[PDB]
Parts: structure tokens; C-alpha cells; sequence
């Protein structure tokens, strides 16, 4: 997050960080208290054995324990039609073995229903634990930023990406720069304000640096993959 | 003698602002500055007392807080010529000639830009060699001005991808902060520093293409076999 | 008597109609075109307007 500010302890209970080897790697959001939605590029073959993974939720500053007080990931399900070259279909699910009952500052986010009628220049918020300016370290405190959504036609310009954005992904951010996520902000809650309820419609997959001109942020469109998530949840139970 | 001046000239309209018209008879002044120029037929309505037009923003601005008189008059088309000279210095520095247009045509600017002394529409050819996609032409810029700002960056698999500034054009760019050419509005008694130059058609010595100059238009000035000319008279003291 | 002004054209035209000693009565362009003139107040009288 570049150009943002520290996120105050308000009500944003949809950010769970997945830690392996006692170090922060990536984060994501939750929709139901039985699964965790995250990226798929961090679950590659060298990142197998999901038993050695923990989940931290409702934790702003990442210092409250040491190899304990976490949720063990039971099973990880990745998208079958995943390509490592173009980085398409970057959506993965991780099921926890704990019930994770609802408490203070614990509330999931509902999935976007088909037919949201989203505006072209829609305002959204981004958050995550990444660098500060460029090639930095993991942020100790939780920060957030405000971005705008851009159309896919303008994002596919020859001077921006030269038609390298799949229809399953969208573009968001500012063309002038200074507002972008750096390395480490995998996933991240991308919600919007509509009907007094937030809707998760974004999922960070890749990007070309941060705070750079002509390099917007690329997010995953979970609306097309909603039926896949429903099928996986139906087949799991 | 104002009466003789109005009689010997084919006066079409004569008014004034912050000053009366016939009060000049018998009155004494310190100095009188006269600014005369032709009137385009299409943008004739942009000469009123207060208008957000392109003429008052890039060609000539009329002050409202000063006692100034306006005179729209006509001149026969016999034995008359129009001098189309560009008062820009940095434009002609890189090999700008003339518009080469027909007779009885005047040129008016719609977008005026301003640049600093350290500016060169030219890239260092040593860096452009390691470029494969969107490779702009380069040449040797004279000393005292930095070369074009271009950076080599990889998105997913493109190693030789060079992105420069001022894209696509300085008139409508995606990041005006990264391009040194900035929009400027002319003031009282100040000309336009220069017009927009397309850096993609520039570049031996850095010689930009004559068709790459944008930010101007041409229009005839023939009305009832006569040309209309506006004149502003400002009396100091 | 009504205010005497002169016009140029009519019937949906430019109609550059001109009036007398308008707008400023003090700093006017022609003081001999309208009856309102400046007169110095005498001895024992007030200003009539």
C-alpha cells in the first residue's frame, strides 16, 4: 500500500493472514466460517503439505504469539484450470479444522450475486501487509488505501498491457500512479459500498510493481468463479 | 482625433469596458497600447467580455479589471497578407518551420503547453537498444537538456519492454505528472510558450516530424469579401 | 416625459439601441444629451437631487 494511512481498529473482520514457517506470506478474506479464500500462486508444488500452515484473524499488529494460537489448515483446493504462464484462475480455498464461532470483530462477507450492475468508475478499498514505498519489508501495522475501478477496454491498451488481461480478471487503481500494492499483498479484501453492505469482488493475482505510471493493479473476478465455489462447498459436505 | 480615426476606418462595432466611448474628446492620457489581430469566423463568439474559450486561454486574454475599448472593423481583401509566425522558441529550436497553409487563413491555438529549459523531445539511443515492444526512435539531444525518461520493466514474461513518458500524447495523457509538458493558460500580455509535440515522431540531430505538432487549427476570415479584425485599446492613466 | 433613446434596427435583429448619458451620471460620455446636469448649489439653498 502506497499513499495510504494506518487502518484504525474499526470493523473490517474479513482479513485473515496465512502464515507458514512462522513468517507472514499472504492473506485473504473469508465468506463462511468454514473456508478461507486466498491466492493460488502461493500454493504451488513447493508449498505443499498444508498441515504446516496457520491462520491469524482479527490481528492488526502481527505480534501476539510465537508458533501457537492459530488455526490449522485442513485441506487446500486449487482451481483445476490454472496456468502458471499467464496467471489465470488464481483462486484457492483453504478449509480450517476449527469451528471459528462468531465473536467481537468477527464477521464474514457475503458473495456477490449475479447481476450487481456495477458502475464503470467504482470506488473500492484495498488493504494488506506489504511494502511501504518500493521493495520494502512486511508492514507491522495494518494500512488501507482507496482506489477506483477502470474498464477492461481501456486497460487492454497497447501502452498499458497490450491485451494481456483475461476476461476473468479486472483492473483497478489510478493511472497516474502512487496508489498501488507492492509485493506481499496477495489476495486482499477488495470490497465496495453498495446497499449498505460490502461485496468482495476482487482477488490480487499479479502486478507490475507499485506506485508506477501506466501500471495499474490486476484483481481476480470472483463473480465468474462463484459457481465453482458453490460446487466445491456442496461436494465437501 | 477619434472622429477622424472612426471615419477613415470601416468601423463595424466599437465599445468599451470600464471606460466611456465619447469621453476621450478633449481628455489627456499618458500612453495608449493597441493590440490588433484577425477574427476567425468559427471562434468569433470567443471575443466577448468574459468567455471560457480557447482564444482567451491560449491566444490572447482580455483583462476585465482594466479600462479597455474594443473595436471590430473590416478590411478589404485587396493588397493584404496574413503573417503566420510561431512565437515559440523551443519549438523552432528542434526544426519547426511554417504551417504552409493557403491564403486568407488564420491559425488559432486550442491547447497551450509550457516546458522548462531542461527539456528535450529525444531519447538516449544507448538505452533504447534494449527494447522490443513499443520502441520509440532516438537520436542525440544537444547538451543542457536531459533525454527522454524511459524505464525497462517486465510484466509477466516480456523482458524487453520499455515504457516512456508522455503517452499517448501530451494533449490527452494518462499521467500528466510524469510528462514534463504541462497545460498552461496565457495571461495578460503574455504569449504561448509552445504547442504540443508528439515525442513518438521525433528524432543525427533530434528533428521532430512536421506533422507531429498538435494543438492548433486553421480557419478562413472572409466575410462579405472583407476580413474582420479586432483591436483592443488600453489607456494607461 | 419618457427617457429618449435611439435604436438602429428591429424585427429580430441586432438592435444596437443607444440611450443618453448612460450608465454613470457623474462620469458620463456626453453630458449634453440628457437633461440631468450638475449645478453648483447657491447661497441659502439645498441640492435638488
Amino acid at each position: 500500500i502506497v499513499g495510504g494511512e494506518s487502518a484504525l481498529p474499526g470493523a473490517w473482520p474479513w482479513q485473515v493472514s496465512l502464515h507458514v514457517q512462522n513468517v507472514h506470506v499472504c492473506g485473504g478474506s473469508i465468506i463462511t466460517p468454514e473456508w478461507i479464500v486466498t491466492a493460488a500462486h502461493c500454493v504451488e508444488k513447493p508449498l505443499n503439505n498444508p498441515w504446516h500452515w496457520t491462520a491469524f484473524a482479527g490481528i492488526l499488529r502481527q505480534s501476539f504469539m510465537f508458533y501457537g494460537a492459530g488455526y490449522q489448515v485442513e485441506k487446500v483446493i486449487s482451481h483445476p484450470n490454472y496456468d502458471s504462464k499467464t496467471k489465470n484462475n488464481d483462486i484457492a480455498l483453504m478449509k480450517l479444522q476449527k469451528p471459528l464461532t462468531f465473536n467481537d470483530l468477527v464477521k464474514p462477507v457475503c458473495l456477490p450475486n449475479p447481476g450487481m450492475m456495477l458502475q464503470p468508475e467504482q470506488l473500492c478499498w484495498i488493504s494488506g501487509w506489504g511494502a511501504t514505498e518500493e521493495k520494502g519489508k512486511t508492514s507491522e501495522v495494518l494500512n488501507a488505501a482507496k482506489v477506483l475501478l477502470i474498464e477492461t477496454q481501456r486497460c487492454n491498451s497497447r501502452y498499458v498491457y497490450d491485451n494481456l488481461i483475461t476476461p476473468a480478471m479486472i483492473c483497478a487503481g489510478f493511472l497516474q500512479g502512487n496508489v498501488d500494492s507492492c509485493q506481499g499483498d496477495s489476495g486482499g479484501p477488495l470490497v465496495t459500498s453498495k446497499n449498505n453492505i460490502w461485496w468482495l469482488i476482487g482477488d490480487t493475482s499479479w502486478g507490475s510493481g507499485c506506485a508506477k505510471a501506466y501500471r495499474p493493479g490486476v484483481y481476480g473476478n470472483v463473480m465468474v468463479f462463484t459457481d465453482w465455489i458453490y460446487r466445491q462447498m456442496r461436494a465437501d459436505g | 482625433n477619434l472622429s477622424t480615426l472612426l471615419r477613415l476606418v470601416h468601423v463595424d462595432s466599437f465599445s468599451c469596458n470600464n471606460l466611456d466611448k465619447s469621453k476621450i474628446f478633449g481628455s489627456c492620457f499618458n500612453s495608449i497600447t493597441v493590440d490588433k489581430f484577425a477574427i476567425p469566423n468559427r471562434r468569433r463568439d470567443d471575443l466577448q467580455l468574459g468567455s471560457s474559450g480557447f482564444l482567451q486561454s491560449s491566444n490572447y486574454k482580455i483583462d476585465i479589471s482594466s479600462s479597455s475599448c474594443q473595436l471590430y472593423y473590416s478590411l478589404p481583401l485587396v493588397n493584404v497578407t496574413i503573417n503566420n509566425f510561431n512565437p515559440s522558441s523551443w519549438n523552432r529550436r528542434y526544426g519547426f518551420g511554417s504551417f504552409n497553409l493557403s491564403s486568407y487563413d488564420v491559425v488559432y491555438s486550442d491547447h497551450c503547453f509550457s516546458v522548462n529549459s531542461d527539456f528535450c523531445p529525444c531519447a538516449d539511443p544507448s538505452v533504447v537498444n534494449s527494447c522490443a515492444k513499443s520502441k520509440p526512435p532516438s537520436a542525440i539531444c544537444p547538451a543542457g537538456t536531459k533525454y527522454r525518461h524511459c524505464d525497462l520493466d517486465t510484466t509477466l514474461y516480456v523482458k524487453n519492454w520499455c515504457r516512456c513518458s508522455c503517452l499517448p500524447d501530451p494533449i490527452s495523457t494518462y499521467s500528466p505528472n510524469t510528462c514534463p509538458q504541462k497545460k498552461v493558460v496565457v495571461g495578460i500580455g503574455e504569449h504561448c510558450p509552445g504547442l504540443g509535440i508528439n515525442e513518438e515522431k521525433c528524432g543525427s540531430s533530434c528533428f521532430c516530424s512536421p506533422d507531429a505538432f498538435l494543438g492548433w487549427s486553421f480557419d478562413s476570415c472572409i466575410s462579405n469579401n472583407r476580413c474582420n479584425i479586432f483591436s483592443n485599446f488600453i489607456f494607461n492613466g
